[PDB]
């Protein structure tokens, strides 16, 4: 279970962080303009 | 899906029995009720699906259930349109 | 591109509004009122059908309809139904 | 998403600009319909009876 | 033998299941609702010749106040309106039952300066208000919200720009219309979603 | 031509004789329908509709309600001796049952 | 043209199911309270302060005379004249065939709901 | 509360309402699990499942009305499994 959960999170947290940072950057740039 | 006959709880049966005049219920009667209800449901559902497979449909409409109930001598009013 | 479905709601409200001027009828109760009409129509027409076929007849008639109403409706229910229909057939053939 | 959305969203920002421009030009809707109508109606009126009877 | 003698269907159903002396007359009648005594003619029975007309009840005159010369001079006086300019408005009011979309069109623009509908309405209403004000004390409901002309001049206007819009504002506006959703979604689906993601990545 | 008169009107019915006879003409209930069958069938259909609507509305009034619910139908069709017979093998959706509590299951 | 009432066929009394006994009482009671009723064709407050006033001593409730020695007289209720007859269903009284006709058409069984 | 006083109250209360007595969500999975054995991937109209429930609650209430008469047969107040069985056998369901 620990290994399967880590294999899941290795995808999940990567996608989540990418999405989070990209969104934050988009929103802040668009509001600055 | 699995183990859905248990979705008919002891209070769920006791209320139905109260509406039927029953005052005191026994311990085993809940399982008897589950068996009887399961048989009746399976028959009605099978007959309804007989009208769907023949109709080449993928969704069981209300008319199918109404007709299945009619074949069982259980004419139901309220779902005729 | 419409999909219109027929029902008896318009004439069950004429009859209800006439036989209960102050009383309305809910949509869910009118569904029952519709299913009841279709059910009895099926029953009386089927019994008249069988009646005609038993006498080796290709036509379901109002005489067979009256005998099917005698078979279907219980004693009083029958009497009233038979009388109502019988009187409706002499008011219709007199060109009123 | 994608960083390319900067362009799409910028176009949407332009949609805001035009929105503002158009709202300065003429507006989107006929706001505040009949806020104040103090005139009392007639009892029913001769002319209205004529209209009804001709109806 | 079968009695029958009646209609086939009804017969089978039944057995198989065992001086005017009221002369109308062409008649004169006067309408009591008229003040001119005009005699008209009518097609009435003999038994009602002489009864009053039944269409005289459909005569409910619209009410309109009638200021007097002294009263007008004291309180109804208005620098922008003269008596000859003001009596005409009330005559048109009465002859057109106090409706102001048809009073306007028949306004005498030859002796009289051009007025919009709103100014005529406000003028007649201030006149009604001050007429009742001469009474006032006799419980004359001094709570009358007489027709707003300012806001309403506007409200007429800021419909007219939206009336004649060949495309764009009638057509292209669809775009901005959709934007109302977009502007109301993607900004919060932007700055708020960002702040939520900043907190989510802060805890992460 | 002549102002067309319907078949519910000439007879004096509310239920559609045209529609009734129509379900019969293309219903294969027979092979050549006559000219009285739909009239009789519609007359009796609507007669029973009235017969019940009566009891349903009366029970409804007993409940101090102005709208007939399916309850005003279960209670009625089970309250009348012959409607129950006619509709004995018929369940009315959302109607309920009648409070028939057995005498032997009561306080003593 | 047609007799123009078979369309509405209001009463159609093949299933008439008379109203009787306690129902009569209800009607009687209703009529009484209607004769005791008010402008519209506080009473709850009156009933409340009257139910405050309940006691065995000399008071509002205990000041009622009661039944009369002189027995009740019949009256027609359609024209108010002395009435030899009673309506078999609702028990209201009348004095002619004509009066029974009017009563059957307007007041018999129709206002018992 | 004296055993049978709160139960008779419920008899008088559930014989006067008309709402369904089985929970919806639990019963709809049973109707889909039973359908399972006839066709993989069958869809149900919402009203179709409601009609199934309206069928079954009425059937069970009738069966519990006919089962009570059998319980009162053996001088009992409790309905016993043989009561459901006797009612159903006299019904021809499992003769």
């Amino acid at each position: 279970f620990a290994e399967l959960e880590v294999k899941t999170r290795e995808k999940l947290e990567a996608a989540k962080k990418k999405t989070s940072f990209e969104i934050a950057e988009l929103k802040e740039r668009l509001k600055a303009s | 899906l699995r183990d859905n006959i248990q979705g008919i709880t002891k209070p769920a049966i006791r209320r139905l029995a109260r509406r039927g005049g029953v005052k005191r219920i026994s311990g085993l009667i809940y399982e008897e009720t589950r068996g009887v209800l399961k048989v009746f449901l399976e028959n009605v559902i099978r007959d309804a699906v007989t009208y769907t497979e023949h109709a080449k449909r993928k969704t069981v409409t209300a008319m199918d259930v109404v007709y299945a109930l009619k074949r069982q001598g259980r004419t139901l009013y309220g779902f005729g349109g | 591109k419409r999909s219109r479905k027929e029902s008896y709601s318009v004439y069950v409200y004429k009859v209800l509004k006439q036989v209960h001027p102050d009383t309305g009828i809910s949509s869910k109760a009118m569904g029952i009122m519709n299913s009841f009409v279709n059910d009895i129509f099926e029953r009386i027409a089927g019994e008249a059908s069988r009646l005609a076929h038993y006498n080796k007849r290709s036509t379901i008639t109002s005489r067979e309809i009256q005998t099917a109403v005698r078979l279907l409706l219980p004693g009083e229910l029958a009497k009233h139904a038979v009388s109502e229909g019988t009187k409706a057939v002499t008011k219709y053939t007199s060109s009123k | 998403k994608s960083h390319a959305e900067i362009a799409e969203q910028a176009k949407h920002e332009a949609e805001i600009e035009t929105r503002i421009a158009e709202l300065r030009k003429e507006g989107f809707w006929s706001l505040k319909r009949l806020p104040k109508v103090p005139e009392p109606p007639r009892p029913k009126g001769h002319w209205d009876y004529l209209c009804e009877e001709m109806q | 033998k079968r009695p029958e003698g009646m209609h086939r269907e009804v017969y089978a159903l039944l057995y198989s299941d065992k001086k005017k002396v009221r002369p109308w007359k062409w008649m004169p009648f006067t309408n009591p609702a008229r003040k001119d005594g005009a005699m008209f003619f009518h097609w009435r029975r003999a038994a009602e010749e002489g009864k009053d007309y039944p269409f005289a009840r459909f005569n409910k005159t619209v009410q309109v106040p009638v200021y007097s010369e002294q009263e007008y001079q004291l309180y109804l006086h208005d620098d922008a309106w003269t008596k000859a300019e003001t009596d005409h408005l009330f005559d048109l009011s009465r002859r057109f039952d106090l409706r102001f979309v048809v009073i306007h069109d028949r306004y005498d623009h030859q002796q009289f300066k051009k007025r919009s509908v709103e100014d005529l309405k406000e003028r007649y209403y201030h006149i009604c208000a001050k007429l009742a004000n001469v009474r006032a004390v006799p419980g004359t409901d001094l709570k009358i919200p007489v027709f707003d002309a300012g806001h309403e001049r506007r409200r007429k206007e800021q419909l007219e720009r939206l009336y004649n819009r060949t495309p764009e504002q009638v057509a292209e506006e669809e775009y901005l219309l959709q934007e109302l959703r977009k502007i109301e979604a993607r900004k919060k689906e932007r700055e708020k979603r960002s702040q939520d993601l900043q907190k989510l990545i802060t805890a992460a | 031509r002549a102002k067309a008169k319907s078949r519910s009107s000439r007879a004096g019915l509310q239920f559609p004789v045209g529609r009734v006879h129509r379900l019969l003409r293309k219903g294969n209930y027979a092979e050549r329908v006559g000219a009285g069958a739909p009239v009789y069938l519609a007359a009796v259909l609507e007669y029973l509709t009235a017969e019940i609507l009566e009891l349903a509305g009366n029970a409804a009034r007993d409940n101090k309600k102005t709208r007939i619910i399916p309850r005003h139908l279960q209670l009625a069709i089970r309250n009348d001796e012959e409607l129950n017979k006619l509709l004995g093998r018929v369940t009315i959706a959302q109607g309920g049952v009648l409070p028939n509590i057995q005498a032997v299951l009561l306080p003593k | 043209m047609v007799e123009k009432k078979t369309s509405v066929r209001s009463q159609d009394p093949g299933q008439r199911r008379v109203l009787d006994r306690a129902a009569r009482q209800r009607r009687i009671n209703r009529q009484l309270e209607a004769l005791e009723n008010d402008n519209f064709q506080n009473f709850q407050a009156l009933l409340e302060e009257q139910n405050l006033s309940v006691a065995e001593g000399p008071n509002y409730l205990t000041a009622c005379a009661g039944p009369p020695s002189r027995p009740q007289r019949p009256f027609c209720a359609v024209c108010g004249f002395p009435s030899p007859y009673t309506c078999v269903s609702c028990g209201a009284r009348y004095c002619t065939v004509r009066c029974l006709g009017t009563h059957q058409e307007t007041r018999c069984l129709k206002w018992t709901v | 509360y004296r055993p049978g006083t709160v139960a008779l109250r419920e008899i008088r209360r559930y014989q006067k309402s008309t709402e369904l007595l089985i929970r919806k969500l639990p019963f709809q999975r049973l109707v889909r699990e039973i359908a399972q054995d006839f066709k993989t991937d069958l869809r149900f109209q919402s009203s179709a499942v409601m009609a199934l429930q309206e069928a079954c609650e009425a059937y069970l209430v009738g069966l519990f009305e006919d089962t009570n008469l059998c319980a009162i047969h053996a001088k009992r107040v409790t309905i016993m499994p043989k009561d459901i069985q006797l009612a159903r056998r006299i019904r021809g369901e499992r003769a």
